[PDB]
């Protein structure tokens, strides 16, 4: 099911920009063509109709999408062996600062060039990389070197296969559709296989090397890792157990292998991160479970399972027909995929990012307060980003593919058909947890300003606990022994078990507390993020018609208004949905961050003495000052900035830069926002009256940006301009204390 | 149509018809598609090499009687680290205006063929050649030999693309060869010659 | 190839070269004479 | 005719042609439907006609020296097994006239004319019979058959006068070039695991066959 040399390869394309659209390849009368380029240039569907020639498309950008990856990791590889001090890190992690940029004197910006320790000067990175590679037995630079060459290597193979799989032999459409296949491969072969190859890596390279580090060892003279496998006495002296062989494997006696394979649980004591054993373990287990799970589905042999089959088998006395149909619409449809896809990866990302932080799986990574907090921020960021693009797709799916007289569901029509319902009992929902959850603390200030401090909400006051959080963590922390007799320690030490581990006189990690405070600011959490999905499944739902505008279809997924009519029209479209959306992510993901930073320094984070006497970060002041805005603005804001405005003079002068042009960047999107389009049409008009009198009038018309793209710019403008005063704002802070 | 070519079975580029000398249909990237690059890539292959051959004799020759020990001349990696009876930006300077006369009626003839064929100084004297690349003339052609059939001129053509083209590869060989082993390049040949099977990089 | 030479003469690629140039250039200027408030000749 | 593990999508198209053809197909690789890139039927066989000669040529070569190293015939210098004559030097080398890597430059110089020669014959049938080729490209012509080119240089004793009696050879060539295939992979998995000549393991499993096995070695 493959094409031979579909299309020529010339560069003749090359010469007439606008090629893939008949409109945008007649030329450019007005400025506005040149704009209309860039906007619709991954839109396949618009180009052509043919489903074939869209899936051979989309199959070749992903190609160059992993090659720009792997120039990514290949460029991340080879500063780590050129411009770091990774050697001498490895010899002190908990005394110097990991740093793997270099910057040229030219105008004096060789201050950035601050001392980090190990006899070098350049820039404190914070994307964890030396622990990763820590925790993968890396100890010189010349397998840092090796890994960039392949990753080179790589990228050259993936621009190739690209280039080939489009121009010398494009598979069918029949090849596309064999979903059970595509499932079963990614199953057993992507996912299983690569659990298991891990697996194996971590039990004869990563363990020894390990073991050899923590026992204090000179990292130059460990063993490498190619003698730990032709010479099988260094692992049997490390671990009896491989004196065996893989016999007790065979003969089912696994209990042999007990000393590389444990279910200890808790954290090392010497580096502050989980077993490697538990992690060995665990990759070994989810291989063996992923394995399984790709034999489910049939393909060319008769015995598995059919996904149509499956999906017509659901039905009930509620939803009517049920599934089916749906088979149809996710074989024919690329928006719907990737709506569904888009959703999962956000909630993943955002599962990862909260899973990592209190489970620290490498190795010197709980006691660098910096790349903690940088993970989280990130990871929580690009779970949000994700989790908007799944509702626009939804909304754009709905808009262009949907089709009830040739694919027909159930499901979809009975949703439609009541959806004043959902949406108006959504808006009760937001508006009773907006005002039972933000009026408490607009009470709270009152209060405070009125004088009277015994009439807040607040553990001294009027107390309101979370029990049902504070009963689960109980839970958890006897969980070893009665529930879970395999274990040792609890999965946590966030649960409240009572034990503290400190790594270089620092807290890694200790029981968090719970009280009034994380109650209101979880539900401010749960009234925001209930917002957004208001308005995001708002867009999507009446993106079609209502009773406004019985035919909003046929203006299509990206349109302006419908005219001043019916006492005003404007963002009716699903983009502007999105548009709106995007705003209260941004606000949300704000907050998250917010709580999480100062519950981090004022609860968990701080440094510890002989005698055993914890002193934290801000001395434990959220519990009775995040009661109140006012105190947000004072004992969070106005006190942890001091760090990014007297930065001036020193090597963190760069985040006071970056401060203000973020500053400067998020106010002017404000012009974009506020104002309109005629205004600035008319604007032109007189300054092009002066070029026409002196002769230098162009051509090429200029015309006033349209309003969707003035929407965009605006919002595009405000989220970097916010995002990057957050950035430099932590990072600032962070890395100074 | 009927000319071997450099890969045997295949098929040469339409823009290379072999009416060239030393035409081979070698041109996988295209860089002479439109008729305009062809002529100024044939002029540039020309001019380079007559200058690579030049420069192959004179690093070749010296260098050969050297080891033998006719001449004490020094290598020709370091024969600009010497010091003259002048400095070496006056001697640039020299050059680069006698060369700047001298390829400046060059690229006039390129650009309008038959327009700088006459004497400035004294009209009598002219240049007789005919094609652009090959100035003929008294000056250039005394002997004779750069006009007769269209056989013989591209025969003799051919022979002198082909020997260029191998004293550019020479002359590249032979600096790669001293930037690499050290040695002049007469010592390699030598040494290769003594242990054929293992002196090599 | 002429279609190649029609696709270097594109707006944002001679814009892109133009720009490099210049930049090295001034990068440059400012690394001979660094540190210049006053026109000294 | 025999069948091999034939199923119902594989005799749709191995109508029995090609030689040593028993149906079997699995996978359906050779399924005629949708054919390009490297996945098809004629490329197939022919990348299967040259796997199955040049294990043929490999199987006997990478056990000759040893048998006569045994047997007191060649130098005992000279009888090393396959894996340490200098194609893995970690594993062993032994020192020619000249360096491995001289002797890897006129060796890829040499197999690159010939199958570059192949390949372009293959593109396009009886192209190497008319460029001037040392005067041997009279020789070269081909026959139209890319596997089976014939001719004087590579037919020079006559065989296979007889349609039938080609058939019948070309069956055996078949049959053996599978046949060494297999030997070969037995070749390098044996000497994954044990690590010694394989004569040395025949000679071990005839010495007990009891002690020296799967069951003992693994
Ligand atoms: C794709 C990611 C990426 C990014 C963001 C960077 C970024 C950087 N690299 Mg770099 N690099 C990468 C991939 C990347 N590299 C890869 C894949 C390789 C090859 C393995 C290199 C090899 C490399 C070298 C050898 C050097 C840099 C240098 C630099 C710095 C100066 C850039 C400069 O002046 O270029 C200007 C742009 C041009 C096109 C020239 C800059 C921070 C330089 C540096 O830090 O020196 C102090 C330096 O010397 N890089
Ligand atoms: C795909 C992953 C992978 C790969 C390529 C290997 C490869 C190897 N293992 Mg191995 N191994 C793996 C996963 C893997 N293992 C896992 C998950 C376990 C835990 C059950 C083991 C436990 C194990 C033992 C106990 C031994 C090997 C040994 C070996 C080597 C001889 C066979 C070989 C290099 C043997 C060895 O080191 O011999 C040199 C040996 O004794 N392995
Ligand atoms: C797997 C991820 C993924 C994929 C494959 C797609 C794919 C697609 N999306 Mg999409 N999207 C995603 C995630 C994804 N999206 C997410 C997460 C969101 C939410 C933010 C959106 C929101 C979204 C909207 C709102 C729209 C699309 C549209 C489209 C389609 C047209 C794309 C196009 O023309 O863009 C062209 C690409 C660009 C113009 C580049 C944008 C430049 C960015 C925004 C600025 C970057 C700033 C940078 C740092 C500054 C440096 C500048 C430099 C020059 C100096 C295409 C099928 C469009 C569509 O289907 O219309 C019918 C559409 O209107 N998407
Ligand atoms: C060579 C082209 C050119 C010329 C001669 C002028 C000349 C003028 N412009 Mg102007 N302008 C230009 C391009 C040009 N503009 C472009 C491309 C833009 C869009 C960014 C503008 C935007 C603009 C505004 C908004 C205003 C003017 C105004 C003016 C007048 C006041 C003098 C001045 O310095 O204004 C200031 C000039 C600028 C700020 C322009 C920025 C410099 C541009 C980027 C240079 C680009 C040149 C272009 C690349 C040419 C390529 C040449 C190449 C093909 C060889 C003056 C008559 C003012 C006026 O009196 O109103 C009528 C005014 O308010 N211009
Ligand atoms: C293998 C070396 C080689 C060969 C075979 C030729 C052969 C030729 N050259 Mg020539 N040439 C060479 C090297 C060579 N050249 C070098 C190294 C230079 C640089 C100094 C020149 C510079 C040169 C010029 C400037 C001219 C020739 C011309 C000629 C042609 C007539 C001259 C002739 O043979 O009569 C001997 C008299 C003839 C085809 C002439 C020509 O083609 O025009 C008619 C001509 O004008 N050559
Ligand atoms: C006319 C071209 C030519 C010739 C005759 C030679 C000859 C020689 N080179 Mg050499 N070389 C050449 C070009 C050439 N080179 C070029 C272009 C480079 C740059 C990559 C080098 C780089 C080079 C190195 C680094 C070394 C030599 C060395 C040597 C000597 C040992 C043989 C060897 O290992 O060659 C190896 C040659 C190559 C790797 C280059 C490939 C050959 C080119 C493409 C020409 C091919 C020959 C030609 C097609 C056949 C017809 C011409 C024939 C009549 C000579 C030998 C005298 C070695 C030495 O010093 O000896 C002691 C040595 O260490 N060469
Ligand atoms: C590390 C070695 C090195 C050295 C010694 C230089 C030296 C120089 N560079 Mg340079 N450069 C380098 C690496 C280097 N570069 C690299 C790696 C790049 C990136 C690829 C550049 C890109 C670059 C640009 C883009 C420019 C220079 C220019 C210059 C010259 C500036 C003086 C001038 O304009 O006077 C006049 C020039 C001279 C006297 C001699 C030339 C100077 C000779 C500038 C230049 O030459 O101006 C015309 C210029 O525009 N350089
Ligand atoms: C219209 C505004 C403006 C003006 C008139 C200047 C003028 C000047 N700047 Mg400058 N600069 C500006 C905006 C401006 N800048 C902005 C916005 C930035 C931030 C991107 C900079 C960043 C900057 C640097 C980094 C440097 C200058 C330098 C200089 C001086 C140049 C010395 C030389 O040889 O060239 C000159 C007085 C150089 C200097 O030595 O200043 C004294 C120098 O190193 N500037
Ligand atoms: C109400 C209780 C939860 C819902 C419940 O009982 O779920 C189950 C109930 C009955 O489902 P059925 O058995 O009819 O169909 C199950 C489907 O999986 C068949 O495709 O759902 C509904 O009737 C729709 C509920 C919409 C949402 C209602 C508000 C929440
Ligand atoms: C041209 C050249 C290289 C050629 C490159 C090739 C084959 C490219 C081929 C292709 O393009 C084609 C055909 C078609 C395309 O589709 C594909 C490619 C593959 C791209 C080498 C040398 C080119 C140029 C050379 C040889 C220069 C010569 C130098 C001289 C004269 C030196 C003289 C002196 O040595 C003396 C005499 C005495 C000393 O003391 C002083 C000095 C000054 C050192």
């Amino acid at each position: 099911l493959v094409d031979r040399d579909p299309i020529k390869t010339s560069f003749e394309e090359w010469a007439k920009p606008g090629h893939f659209s008949r409109t945008i390849a007649k030329g450019p009368d007005t400025t506005t063509w040149i704009w209309n380029l860039h906007a619709d240039a991954h839109d396949f569907d618009s180009h052509t109709s043919d489903l074939e020639e869209i899936s051979r498309k989309v199959f070749s950008a992903h190609f160059g999408q992993l090659s720009i990856i792997f120039l990514w990791l290949s460029g991340m590889y080879f500063h780590g062996a050129r411009f770091s001090n990774y050697e001498a890190w490895l010899s002190d992690p908990t005394h110097i600062g990991p740093s793997a940029q270099v910057v040229w004197p030219i105008v004096g910006q060789e201050i950035l060039n601050g001392d980090v320790g190990g006899g070098f000067r350049g820039i404190q990175i914070t994307s964890g990389f030396f622990q990763i590679w820590r925790a993968s037995g890396i100890t010189s630079e010349l397998q840092l070197y090796c890994t960039a060459i392949g990753a080179l290597v790589f990228a050259a193979l993936m621009l190739f296969a690209g280039w080939f799989h489009y121009h010398k032999a494009a598979p069918k459409l029949a090849w596309f559709q064999d979903v059970e296949s595509m499932l079963n491969h990614h199953l057993a072969g992507l996912l299983g296989l690569g659990s298991l190859s891990w697996a194996g890596h971590q039990v004869h390279v990563s363990l020894p090397i390990n073991q050899f580090l923590n026992a204090g060892v000179d990292p130059k003279e460990i063993p490498l890792p190619h003698e730990f496998i032709l010479n099988r006495d260094l692992l049997a002296q490390l671990y009896p157990s491989f004196a065996e062989g893989a016999t007790p494997f065979f003969t089912l006696n696994w209990s042999k292998y007990s000393e590389f394979l444990t279910f200890r649980g808790g954290l090392d004591p010497v580096t502050g991160g989980l077993w490697l054993t538990d992690i060995a373990h665990h990759h070994l287990a989810i291989a063996i479970l992923f394995l399984i799970a790709g034999h489910m589905y049939r393909t060319n042999w008769g015995i598995g399972h059919g996904i149509k089959d499956i999906l017509e088998a659901h039905k009930g006395p509620f939803t009517g027909q049920g599934h089916k149909g749906l088979y149809e619409i996710l074989t024919t449809s690329w928006h719907a995929q990737l709506s569904l896809n888009l959703a999962m990866l956000g909630s993943l990302t955002i599962i990862v990012a909260h899973h990592m932080y209190s489970m620290p799986p490498y190795p010197y990574l709980a006691t660098d307060y910096a790349t903690q907090l940088s993970l989280f921020t990130h990871h929580m960021w690009i779970g949000g980003f994700l989790i908007v693009g799944a509702a626009a797709h939804a909304a754009i799916f709905m808009v262009r593919d949907y089709d009830p007289t040739n694919r027909y569901n159930d499901l979809l029509d009975r949703v439609l058909r009541h959806r004043d319902a959902i949406i108006s009992h959504l808006n009760w929902v937001c508006i009773f947890l907006g005002f039972h959850s933000f009026g408490l603390y607009i009470h709270n200030d009152t209060m405070s300003a009125l004088g009277r401090p015994q009439d807040m909400f607040s553990d001294t006051a009027i107390q309101l606990q979370p029990v049902f959080a504070q009963w689960i963590q109980n839970t958890h922390a006897l969980a070893p022994g009665v529930t879970a007799p395999g274990e040792t320690a609890s999965t946590s030490l966030t649960w409240g078990g009572g034990e503290l581990v400190a790594v270089g006189g620092k807290v890694a990690l200790l029981p968090i507390p719970l009280g009034t405070a994380d109650f209101l600011v979880h539900h401010i959490h749960a009234f925001t993020i209930h917002v957004t999905v208001l308005i995001l499944l708002k867009g999507v739902l009446f993106a079609r018609s209502s009773r406004l505008i019985p035919d909003k279809a046929n203006l299509g997924f990206r349109f302006p208004c419908d005219g001043p009519g019916r006492g005003g029209t404007c963002q009716v479209s699903a983009w502007d949905h999105v548009f709106l959306g995007l705003f209260w992510m941004y606000n949300a993901i704000s907050v998250v961050i917010f709580h999480f930073s100062w519950k981090m320094q004022s609860d968990v984070w701080g440094s510890i003495s002989d005698q055993g006497v914890v002193t934290h970060i801000t001395g434990g002041n959220f519990a009775q000052s995040s009661i109140t805005i006012n105190g947000w603005l004072r004992d969070f804001l106005w006190a942890q900035a001091s760090q990014v405005i007297q930065s001036y003079g020193s090597s963190l002068s760069a985040y006071g830069l970056f401060f203000l042009g973020a500053h400067f960047v998020w106010a002017f999107s404000l012009m974009f926002l506020f104002s309109g389009r005629g205004y600035w049409q008319e604007l032109i008009e007189s300054i092009v009256w002066a070029h026409n009198k002196l002769k230098v009038a162009p051509a090429t018309q200029p015309r006033a940006l349209s309003i969707i793209q003035g929407r965009a710019v605006g919002v595009t403008h405000y989220l970097l301009g916010g995002i990057a005063t957050t950035w430099a704002f932590f990072l600032a802070r962070i890395i100074a204390v | 149509p009927d000319r071997p070519i450099w890969f045997p079975g295949s098929t040469p580029p339409e823009w290379l018809d072999g009416s060239l000398p030393g035409d081979f249909g070698f041109d996988p990237l295209g860089l002479s598609s439109d008729p305009d690059s062809l002529k100024w890539n044939v002029q540039a292959e020309i001019v380079h090499c007559r200058w690579a051959m030049l420069g192959a004799a004179g690093i070749f020759i010296p260098e050969f009687l050297t080891k033998i020990g006719i001449l004490n001349t020094p290598s020709w990696y370091t024969a600009g680290e010497q010091e003259y009876f002048t400095d070496k930006t006056t001697l640039f300077v020299v050059e680069l205006i006698l060369i700047g006369w001298a390829e400046g009626r060059r690229w006039a003839d390129i650009i309008k063929p038959g327009s700088v064929n006459t004497d400035p100084v004294f009209p009598n004297n002219k240049l007789t050649g005919t094609d652009v690349g090959y100035p003929g003339g008294l000056w250039f052609d005394p002997l004779g030999w750069g006009s007769g059939s269209p056989a013989k001129l591209k025969e003799l053509r051919t022979k002198e693309i082909k020997n260029g083209r191998l004293a550019m590869l020479a002359v590249m060989g032979a600096w790669f060869q001293h930037i690499y082993t050290g040695t002049g390049p007469i010592d390699n040949l030598f040494a290769h010659l003594a242990d054929p099977g293992h002196a090599t990089i | 190839m002429r279609d190649l030479k029609t696709y270097l003469s594109v707006a944002p690629v001679l814009s892109t070269l133009w720009f490099g140039s210049l930049a090295g250039l001034l990068i440059e200027i400012n690394r001979l004479f660094p540190d210049a408030l006053t026109f000294p000749f | 005719r025999p069948l091999w593990f034939a199923s119902s999508q594989s005799l749709s198209y191995l109508d029995g042609s090609l030689p040593g053809d028993y149906g079997f197909d699995p996978l359906g690789l050779s399924d005629p439907e949708g054919t390009g890139g490297f996945i098809e039927p004629r490329w197939l066989a022919y990348g299967e006609i040259i796997n199955g000669r040049f294990a043929m040529l490999g199987a006997a070569g990478a056990i000759a020296p040893e048998i006569l190293g045994k047997a007191g015939l060649i130098p005992a210098e000279t009888a090393l097994p396959w894996f340490q004559t200098g194609v893995i030097p970690p594993a062993g080398t032994y020192t020619y006239w000249a360096d491995n890597y001289t002797l890897f430059v006129l060796e890829m110089a040499l197999m690159g004319f010939a199958e570059h020669r192949r390949l372009q014959d293959w593109y396009n049938p009886g192209s190497m019979g008319k460029q001037y080729f040392l005067g041997l490209e009279k020789g070269l012509a081909g026959s139209g058959n890319p596997a089976y080119p014939g001719g004087p240089f590579f037919n020079p004793l006559g065989f296979g006068k007889d349609e039938k009696s080609l058939k019948e050879l070309k069956l055996k060539e078949v049959k053996n070039g599978r046949l060494a295939m297999l030997a070969i992979l037995g070749y390098f998995i044996q000497g994954l695991v044990t690590g010694v000549g394989p004569y040395q393991n025949l000679l071990d499993h005839l010495a007990d066959p009891v002690n020296n096995n799967v069951l003992t070695s693994l």
